[PDB]
């Protein structure tokens, strides 16, 4: 395919030629074709083998959970709300043109619920989704009771040391270590069955009713609404609330009204949003927005009328890096114990982490790569009657403490906060730290925060949080675990990690792995389980310059850590990521070794590169555990990238010739209202980030077989960009050059943008050119203009005599190319644009030529070019050069007969 | 070649009989009920653990107990043998080699391909081997297997191949066609003598050296030992014997190597010392990778069907033609004249 | 001429060759083609009982040349067929024509100038099958092929009565038992020779030492040559008290009353040196594809065994001999062993009368007259090792070509192996080209001189494997080979390779056979197994005392100080006081050498750490070998000097450099190494070896993690058993079998803090079958496991033999 797929709108793809114009006709809308209802809508779409595979979904879409019986999760069959999410495969069938037609059509089905699966479930309680509007204060939670009080109680810390060894804290020197935060105040957080509310708390720490459901809509909902009310062209005094129901739109979330639908519905919506295609799967997974609890492996085998099954994270191990990394996020997920009766949560019921923010996800050969956030999730005391951690989350910092022998394997393998509390405060000598000096009567044990008492009658289920922190503990540790602050006092002072807050997860799945994700969605009765054995984490906290006056040298928390965050997002803590994308390397590998690929994906002040082994398909590792896993590199943006409005991306392409990704961003995707209510008129335009790979990739030559050093990628605001346009689309026609589509007031306008040594700008003589096509396909010729066809004047016909070319046939002049270049003068309109004459005899004694020119996009035109098949009838000259005679083969049989008649 | 031999006591025989479970303790090395034998045994390894990776007790390589092995019993004096696996590869079952590149090579020996990457330029933490199994059940349990391999050969696209025919076996020399064939001649069959051997301690059991007997009359004692020599009757016991080891009828056609890349055997966090034993650190590096085995460079070669019979091919520096057939009208070069 | 449909494309089993890639001015493939009909009843030739093998195999060759037809069709470079070259039938043959300075005479599209009359022996070489096709390197247009009698091929498919196993399956009428084949019955003292034993040294030299003992002094060893004609005046290591027990008759090693219907070759190594249509051929050939006259022959040579055999060191005329000679072969002979280093016992494939010549007699020596003086002179052999049919197409195929020369490495042995039959590559042929391609020449040699050069620093796998040798070529290694390929700018070859005997380097006291069936049939030929069995219980002292030394404690009741059962705990103590009785006093001399009165002892490790054909810093330096494996033991790839190759002479020849000693006079005081004699080469041969590997590029117990971490492939399971209370156990490696315990109560108990573990704790896993006196007492063990020699009390310390 020679054009460009470009999405008019929710349910029309149109395709574009090289020169910015539609190919006539070519406009579908695929919504209508996929024999779906005005409801549904295009949320994703790929090429695979020359077909479009596209996501769809519902505003119709109603889910619900009934915590009994055991369908639990279903669609909503009364009224019209039975709209589950399809894949379609679309081919175009006629090689003239763009008629798309329907091939295959797959529905996303809800995911079956074993009985251990719907006992987490009857009890889990979700966190509501973080908008553009959230602040560092919304976020923050009451400090719950600390390690201390728990075990020992109302009650004193000079009998901590008798104490803690019959508490299984031997050596413990962290009684006053958070053992998490309150669900009494904060964030709404809702069961699946339940719905999120409009209103966001500004301090969390007072404002919020958490988990308190029931004292949220008979006290606190009246006052939110007094307090911020929707628009109504009203106005309030926003003291207490933000009003986000117009952000919560924006990011996907669904309304009867001015009710948002279910959790789970919300959970489902948000799970259909971005797909990949391989020889043999359709695999569709969530958006950067709301976590997702499952994933679809389809196979592209799969009967017409099927009903395709979700596998669940909860049932889907990753390797993490080290055994340790998986256990660090395995215990604070919740309680296990064999004595405990009703206390079930993912970690009680022997799943894994079940929750991600997934930035997306492609396809390199057959092998799928995700990349993403690990959502917080942990255990909740929701125990009734004297419960000391009652209504609280059971959370604590498992950052790495400062004597850990340095060098990344020690790092992240510390022992440090693995089965409970031990980080805090702490003032050795005169230097404070918030993380333990040190992991001596022996080892330092630290234990889960339920006290040995109330083991067997406790209730400890759990929880998801709408953002990647497990703590959101009012206290200093929570601030530099979020923003990367916790450092060494050692000769090289490397950065003191988290293993559950901020954990970045990455992988390449390999079809044999999709075959067992199915396998556990399809699994009769019980939970089926599958590894993914090419996966790693690493710790991406948001960086500490997006926020301002923290203190060291009243401690800064987060309900007063202050945000200068300049990348759309009013909080400066919750780290995001979006439009994972990769890409095969077009410079040349070592013979006997496969095309090198990686991909890229943005996170909030930095672009990260996964890095592969095309070799075994499998991540770059190097022999070292002391360097860091070489599969993850992090470039951190300049202000001009930092600048960028991350929740206007709109999509991401990559193109194999420049080897480089380009990342776009509509302002069109702002919400139209504030958390103020007040309307947001900054919503015109858009910007372009390109990314590139830096350093020394795999299989150069035999010095680069073996890499101790991971390559990276490099993300530069190009230049394309505008506050005052309405894109339609960007055309990235080569390195040198983009066409960009949009309107100014109402109809498409092209622009050109030029790349001048890095930056690109507006070419307004070129546009003019190239826009010139009089409602044909491509530009204007003309003889007398450098257009975009460059110039192109002919020699006169006298030159055949003056070089005495007139003595040969037409035959070697048309065999014979530079010959025929010294026909024609060419003027490029660009550097390097490059032109040839097209020969054709036209007679014995004359022939005609027409030339070849590059046009922005590095490929030749001349009079037969087509795009889709379509003559593009450009209007490329044909000028005639005429007189040419017969070769000397006479010669001697003529001065012969001269002879003769001469005697 | 999987043809390490096993030291047996017991068939699974009526009245025979030895138990995957309350007949063995895995916890209690140091009594006559780990079932260490202390005589006979091959050198370096275990026995107990050999059988049952074997599977010859428990439902490990069949869907019912096959209920084989050794014990050590301190009532009575005792009898042993040696037995094959069930399998019947041999060390002279190599086939071609072929070179890869300018300086990786490898070869067919039997069920696997063997490659020797990093022989003419070794580096630091790489283990210098990469090696993929074949998987078909009718190949690896048959009873002459080398004569179903039809060769192995370098292709354009940078991987080495091999072709492979199930319909290509053939019967043993005679089909026993009058009499009890106990001691039937095959290539895993050995004329392995009675051990006899003396009652164990029930407590402080290896404290000394196990002591052997007269084994001269010892036959008469262990028929179902003598019968069990044979490798046929062993794959029997084991289910293997007959149509019960199912798959395809036919289904011969092509094998590959496993992909690979730089990264491929590197071992450096396995490698080199500083807590610990090497071997221990290795085999910590090692049970997380279990089920991830090809990065190490260790896994099964992909296979593909075929219609007819395999009978060879033959190789050009652009193209490898089977029976040969697979040629091509040359479409790039076709305008050239 | 044109080509054939109805031939079609085989691999064979000893090579796996099908198809060579022409390379360079016109490329496109050469490939073997048969024809494909089935119903080929070989068993119609009938044999009787009243004749030899050749003209049976004759007449199979000439039921073959009408029941199948054979071909190397030329294919182009995309696989279309070209010209048939079927040899048996093909028109007008000829050799190519040449000009004054030897360039054959060509122009590409009328082709080869051709002489219009055959190469010579055109009436034998029409009925051999070609098997496998090179290139020459530096030549145009110029090809070699190697060619075969089609019985190579189809030698499984002849009828079973003539082509048997090495071992008859029997009736079992009587109902089966493996102990009915086995020579099994235990030698003893001799009734009426008692007193010729070794001496007890009256008085022994002070050498200033100071210390004392109660305890019986050491046995003295003497040999010197006299002044008589056909005795030595002494000779004490070819004394002879023990003999072979009566039970219906002796036992011994005595082919005729064992073997009633013996299995021999096929053909003898003079049988198939002579009859020249039975013999390997290789010829050159030239070819063009577009040409008029498109191929034609270059030259033909016979694969001559002889050129082979003759090439077979000096020691390999007497295979039932070594250089450690009497005592020796008196030791193996009382144990029912093979005598020598490569017999036909164990080895029956490179013999001429296969298992007719199965016994320890006439060994090249004069052994076992009246007189232990008498005994001990070189003499008439009575057989030499050969290169039989079996073993000769073993050492047939894989090709490689350097310079203006071929080769031939072997095959697998697939041509001529049976279930009992073991033949494999022993070696190499070269074939070379002279006068600028206008004459040949043809010879070949022996793996075991061309690999004398191997040592520790030419493999990055583990040390110390069972591949060294000296100046006596004893050491015969032989290989299933791969085959021999150019990878990059360095010449390979591949494999799999017998090592030395593992098996039986640890060695039986004289008494026990018939409690260690297993052990002693693995060393009769009866039980044909290469790994190395658990069997400490019945093992001697040290692998090397002499016979004469035995019989110094019948009873046990002093617990056999010269010679005795290896338990390792009851060792005796050097201490240091202790010495000066047991080794510090007894020196040797010019005839003079003694047997000490010290209970040595130790494991397998130690047993092979001493008396194995270990690998070492430098060549030649192996003084003890053991015997030869039944079959490929180890892995092998190796870089070869391809320019010493091309280099080296075609003739070999060695000298009295490589004899065996011609009397035990010269045996006693025995030259271990010499310098080449003026007229002799073998010495240049040792170095064609760059480097060699065997397995992954890891060190100790690591090596066995990789041994536990690779599949089953009979059901896809690791055995480290790890992946899925009373889970199941490893096989291989000793991590988490048994328990841990600090090493610190061990040996010396010093050290072990700081130079074993790089650790405070000097933890090692205990492995599988352990001793403690408790689960808190678990590190070492005292000295209370002491053991009676009957039931005459413990080994009684304290005592005055034991101070």
């Amino acid at each position: 395919a020679n054009t460009f797929l470009v999405k008019e709108d929710s349910k029309n793809v149109t395709a574009y030629t090289p020169f910015a114009t539609p190919i006539t006709d070519s406009k579908s809308d695929l919504v209508s074709l996929a024999q779906l209802d005005s409801s549904y809508q295009i949320a994703d779409q790929t090429i695979h083998n020359t077909n479009l595979f596209v996501l769809f979904k519902s505003r119709d879409v109603k889910v619900k959970y009934e915590s009994s019986g055991s369908n639990n999760i279903s669609f909503d069959s009364t009224s019209q709300g039975e709209k589950p999410s399809y894949v379609v495969e679309f081919t175009n069938s006629t090689n003239i043109g763009i008629k798309w037609t329907m091939v295959k059509k797959y529905q996303l089905d809800v995911p079956n619920v074993s009985s251990d699966m719907n006992q987490v479930l009857k009890n889990l309680i979700l966190e509501q989704p973080l908008t553009k509007y959230t602040l560092n204060s919304s976020l923050a939670k009451e400090k719950g009771k600390t390690q201390r009080e728990v075990h020992l109680g109302s009650g004193q810390a000079n009998q901590w040391t008798s104490q803690r060894n019959q508490h299984d804290l031997n050596n413990n020197p962290s009684p006053n270590a958070s053992t998490g935060f309150k669900l009494t105040t904060g964030n709404a957080y809702r069961k699946l069955s339940e719905s999120w509310p409009i209103y966001e708390p500004i301090d969390g720490t007072k404002q919020g009713k958490g988990k308190d459901s029931s004292g949220w809509s008979s006290t606190e909902e009246n006052e939110a609404k007094n307090d911020a009310p929707s628009v109504s062209g009203s106005s309030g005094t926003f003291n207490k609330y933000l009003n986000t129901k117009q952000a919560l739109e924006s990011i996907g979330i669904l309304f009867d009204d001015q009710t948002p639908r279910n959790v789970i519905t919300q959970l489902y919506y948000a799970s259909t949003s971005k797909l990949a295609v391989t020889n043999n799967h359709i695999v569709v997974m969530g958006n950067s927005f709301l976590p997702s609890m499952w994933y679809w492996v389809v196979e592209r085998s799969a009967q017409e009328n099927a009903s395709n099954k979700p596998t669940w994270f909860a049932n889907t191990n990753l390797d993490w890096g080290e055994d340790k990394q998986k256990q660090f996020v395995e215990n604070q997920l919740g309680y296990k114990e064999t004595t405990s009766t009703n206390s079930h949560n993912f970690h009680s019921k022997s799943f894994t982490q079940p929750a991600y923010l997934i930035s997306g996800i492609d396809s390199v050969n057959d092998q799928i790569i995700f990349s993403g956030f690990k959502a917080g999730s942990v255990g909740y005391d929701s125990s009734s009657s004297s419960s000391s951690t009652k209504d609280q989350a059971l959370a604590w910092s498992t950052t790495t403490s400062l004597d850990s022998k340095t060098g990344y394997k020690d790092l992240v393998t510390n022992d440090t906060g693995l089965n409970g509390p031990i980080n805090g405060s702490f003032s050795i000598q005169d230097t404070f730290s918030f993380v333990v000096p040190y992991s001596t009567t022996g080892p330092i044990k630290t234990a889960y925060p339920v006290k040995k008492d109330q083991k067997s009658t406790v209730k400890i289920n759990s929880l998801i949080n709408a953002t990647p922190l497990n703590s959101y503990g009012d206290e200093g540790i929570g601030v530099f675990d979020a923003l990367g602050l916790n450092y060494n006092f050692k000769s090289n002072q490397e950065r003191l990690p988290s293993r559950t807050d901020q954990i970045f997860v990455y992988g390449i799945v390999s079809p044999n792995e999709l075959r067992s994700a199915k396998s556990s969605a399809d699994s009769t009765g019980s939970d089926t389980k599958v590894n993914w054995s090419n996966t790693q984490s690493r710790y991406l906290p948001v960086p500490y310059n997006y926020s301002e006056g923290i203190i060291d040298a009243s401690v800064t928390t987060f309900s007063g850590l202050k945000s200068i965050a300049p990348d759309g997002f009013a909080n400066s803590i919750a780290n995001f990521s979006v439009g994972l994308k990769a890409g095969i390397d077009p410079n040349p590998v070592m013979s006997g070794k496969k095309a090198n690929y990686g991909a890229v994906v943005l996170t909030r002040g930095g672009v990260v590169r996964l890095n592969f082994n095309p070799g075994n398909d499998s991540l770059l590792s190097t022999t070292d555990n002391n360097i860091a896993p070489i599969s993850f590199s992090f470039t951190p943006f300049t202000a001009a990238e930092s600048a960028v409005d991350l929740t206007t991306f709109k999509e991401v392409t990559y193109n194999q010739e420049s080897g480089l990704w380009s990342y776009i961003f509509d302002s069109s995707l702002k919400p139209s209202h504030d958390g103020k209510q007040t309307p947001v008129t900054d919503n015109m335009g858009f910007s372009v980030i390109t990314v590139s790979r830096t350093g020394i990739e795999l299989n150069q030559d035999q010095a680069t077989t073996t890499l101790d050093v991971a390559p990276s990628a490099l993300a530069v605001q190009s230049g394309i960009q505008s506050t005052t346009q309405t894109l339609t689309g960007v055309l990235p026609l080569s390195e040198e050059f983009s066409a960009v589509i949009a309107k100014d007031s109402d109809q498409n306008k092209i622009d050109i943008y030029k790349n001048n040594n890095g930056l690109f700008e507006i070419d307004t003589q070129l546009s003019n050119s190239v826009a010139t096509n009089n409602g044909g396909l491509a530009p204007s010729y003309t003889e007398n203009r450098v257009d975009a066809w460059g110039k192109v004047e002919f020699a006169d016909n006298s030159v055949l005599q003056a070089r005495n070319l007139v003595d040969k046939t037409v035959d070697e002049i048309i065999n014979t190319p530079e010959i025929l270049n010294s026909f024609f003068r060419f003027t490029p309109a660009f550097e390097d644009q490059k032109a040839t004459l097209v020969a054709t005899k036209q007679s014995d004694t004359s022939l005609s030529v027409s030339p070849r020119i590059q046009f922005l996009d590095g490929n030749f035109y001349d009079l037969n070019s087509t795009i889709a098949g379509v003559p593009l009838n450009i209007g490329f000259p044909s000028r005639v050069f005429a007189g040419f005679a017969a070769l000397p083969a006479w010669v001697i049989p003529v001065s012969v007969g001269s002879s003769v008649g001469i005697l | 070649l999987g043809t390490i031999p096993v030291l047996i006591n017991k068939s699974g025989d009526s009245n025979d009989q030895f138990n995957k479970d309350s007949e063995q303790k895995w916890d209690k090395t140091e009594t006559n009920e780990g079932n260490l034998p202390g005589f006979g045994e091959v050198n370096g390894l275990y026995n107990a653990a050999l059988l049952h990776t074997y599977g010859f007790f428990g439902t490990n390589t069949n869907s019912t107990d096959p209920k084989i092995g050794f014990k050590a019993d301190s009532s009575s004096s005792s009898s042993s043998t040696l037995v094959g696996s069930g399998l019947n590869w041999t060390s002279q079952d190599v086939g071609n080699l072929v070179v890869i590149n300018d300086t990786s090579f490898g070869f067919q020996l039997g069920g696997w391909f063997i490659t020797f990457t990093d022989f003419i330029r070794p580096r630091t933490g790489y283990l210098g081997i990469t090696l993929s199994s074949l998987q078909d059940q009718t190949i690896i349990w048959a009873d002459q297997p080398w004569t179903s391999f039809k060769g192995s050969y370098l292709d354009s696209d940078g991987t080495p191949k091999s072709l492979w025919d199930p319909t290509a076996l053939k019967s043993l020399p005679n089909s026993s066609t009058t009499y009890d064939t106990n001691p039937t001649l095959s290539p895993s069959f050995q004329l392995y003598q009675p051990n006899k051997v003396k009652a164990y301690q029930t407590t402080n059991t290896y404290n000394k050296l196990i002591e052997p007997v007269d084994a001269t009359s010892a036959a008469t004692n262990m028929t179902s030992l003598l019968k069990l020599l044979t490798t046929k009757n062993i794959k029997a016991k084991l289910g293997k014997g007959t149509a019960s080891s199912q798959g395809n009828n036919n289904g011969g056609g092509v094998s590959q190597t496993i992909n690979t890349i730089t990264t491929t055997g590197n071992i450096s966090e396995g490698l080199k010392e500083e807590t610990s034993i090497q071997a221990e650190t290795l085999k910590k590096f090692f049970d997380s990778k279990q089920n991830n085995k090809s990065e190490i460079g260790i896994g099964d070669s992909t296979f593909t069907k075929m219609d007819g019979k395999l009978t060879g091919v033959v190789s050009t520096p652009l193209v490898n033609l089977i029976n040969g057939q697979g040629a091509t009208s040359d479409s790039d070069t076709e305008k050239i004249s | 001429q044109a080509v054939d449909e109805t031939l079609t494309p085989w691999t064979w089993n000893n090579n796996n060759f099908s198809s060579l890639k022409i390379t360079g001015e016109n490329p496109g493939s050469f490939g073997l083609v048969r024809s494909q009909n089935d119903n080929l009843n070989i068993s119609s030739v009938t044999k009787n009982s009243s004749d030899d093998n050749l003209k049976y195999l004759n007449a199979v060759e000439k039921y073959l040349d009408g029941q199948q037809n054979f071909a190397i069709r030329r294919y182009d470079n995309n696989g279309r067929a070209l010209y048939d070259i079927n040899l048996a039938k093909m028109e007008n043959p000829s050799t190519v024509q040449r000009g004054l300075n030897g360039e054959p005479i060509f122009d590409p599209f009328k082709g080869f100038g051709l002489t219009g009359n055959a190469p010579t022996d055109w009436n034998e070489i029409k009925g051999k099958v070609p098997v496998e096709v090179v290139q020459s390197p530096h030549s145009p247009n110029l090809y070699f092929v190697l060619l075969v009698p089609k019985v190579a091929l189809e030698y499984h498919n002849l009828n079973n009565q003539v082509v048997k196993e090495s071992l008859e399956v029997k009736a079992t009428q009587s109902s089966f038992n493996p102990t009915q084949r086995l020579q099994k019955d235990s030698p003893v003292k001799d009734s009426s020779k008692q007193g010729e034993k070794l001496s007890e040294t009256t008085a022994s030299s002070m050498s200033s030492g100071m210390a004392t003992s109660t305890r019986a002094k050491a046995l003295k060893v003497e040999v010197e040559r006299g002044s008589q004609s056909d005795s030595l005046l002494k000779n004490d290591f070819a004394k002879k008290p023990l003999k072979h027990k009566n039970s219906s008759g002796e036992v011994k090693l005595e082919a005729e009353k064992e073997f009633t219907e013996a299995w021999k070759p096929l053909l003898t190594t003079d049988q198939i040196a002579r009859e020249k249509g039975m013999g390997a051929t290789v010829v050159s050939f030239y070819d063009a594809p577009y040409s008029e006259n498109h191929t034609a022959f270059g030259l033909v040579d016979h694969i001559d065994p002889k050129k082979m055999v003759e090439n077979y060191p000096p020691s390999w005329k007497t295979p039932k001999w070594n250089h450690h000679g009497i005592w020796d072969y008196n030791a193996r002979n009382l144990l029912l062993q093979t005598t020598g280093f490569f017999n036909p016992r164990r080895h029956p494939e490179w013999f001429d009368e296969g298992q007719a010549k199965a016994d320890n007699t006439s060994p090249g020596f004069k052994v076992g007259d009246t007189d232990h003086k008498k005994d001990g002179f070189k003499k008439n052999s009575s057989s030499p090792i050969a290169l039989p049919f079996e073993a000769y197409f073993a050492n047939i195929g894989n090709m490689v070509a350097i310079g203006n020369s071929v080769f031939i490495f072997g095959g697998n042995g697939h041509a001529t192996k049976m279930f009992t039959t073991n033949p494999l590559s022993i070696g190499v042929f070269r074939i070379k080209y002279t006068d600028n391609f206008s004459k040949s020449s043809v010879t070949g040699w022996p793996y075991a001189v061309l690999f004398g050069g191997l040592i520790n620093p030419q493999t990055n796998g583990l040390k110390d494997l069972p591949l060294g040798t000296n100046r006596w070529f004893e050491y015969v290694p032989r290989m299933a080979v791969s085959g021999v390929k150019w990878v990059g700018n360095q010449l390979v070859l591949a494999g799999t390779l017998t090592m030395g005997d593992t098996a039986t380097v640890p060695r039986l006291k004289y008494d026990q056979l018939e409690k260690h069936l297993n052990l002693v049939a693995q060393g009769q030929g009866l039980l044909r197994e290469d790994l190395q069995i658990f069997t400490p219980y019945g093992w001697a002292n040290r692998p090397d005392i002499p016979v004469g030394a035995w019989l110094q404690d019948e009873m046990g009741s002093k617990f056999g100080p010269h010679y005795f059962l290896n338990n390792p705990d009851i060792q005796d103590n050097v201490n240091n006081d202790t010495v000066e009785a047991l080794i510090s006093s007894y020196k040797n001399t010019d005839k003079l050498k003694h047997v000490y009165p010290y209970r040595y002892s130790g494991l397998y490790a130690w047993q092979l750490f001493n008396w194995s054909n270990k690998l070492t810093n430098t060549p030649l330096s192996a003084n003890f070998v053991n015997e030869n494996s039944y079959a490929p033991n180890s892995l092998f790839a190796a870089i070869l000097n391809e320019d010493l190759l091309t280099g080296l002479s075609d003739k070999i020849f060695y000298g009295k450099e490589n004899e065996f000693a011609e009397n035990e006079a010269d045996r006693f005081n025995q030259l271990l190494s010499l310098n080449p004699n003026p007229n002799t080469n073998w010495a240049r041969y040792l170095n064609v070896v760059q480097r060699f590997t065997t397995g992954p590029n890891l060190d100790s117990s690591t090596f066995d993690q990789f041994l536990d971490f690779l599949p089953w492939i009979g059901n896809g399971k690791p055995f480290s058993n790890s992946p899925s209370s009373s889970t199941p156990l490893p096989t291989f490696s000793n991590i988490n079998v048994g328990v841990k315990s600090m090493i610190t109560q061990h040996l010396n108990k010093e050290n072990t803090r700081w130079v074993f573990i790089p650790n405070f704790s000097p933890d090692i896993w205990t492995g599988a079958g352990y001793r403690v006196q408790s689960a808190n007492q678990k590190n070492g063990i005292p000295f209370e496991q002491v053991k009676p020699s009957n039931n005459s009390t413990p080994f009684d310390p304290n005592s005055d033999d034991n101070k």
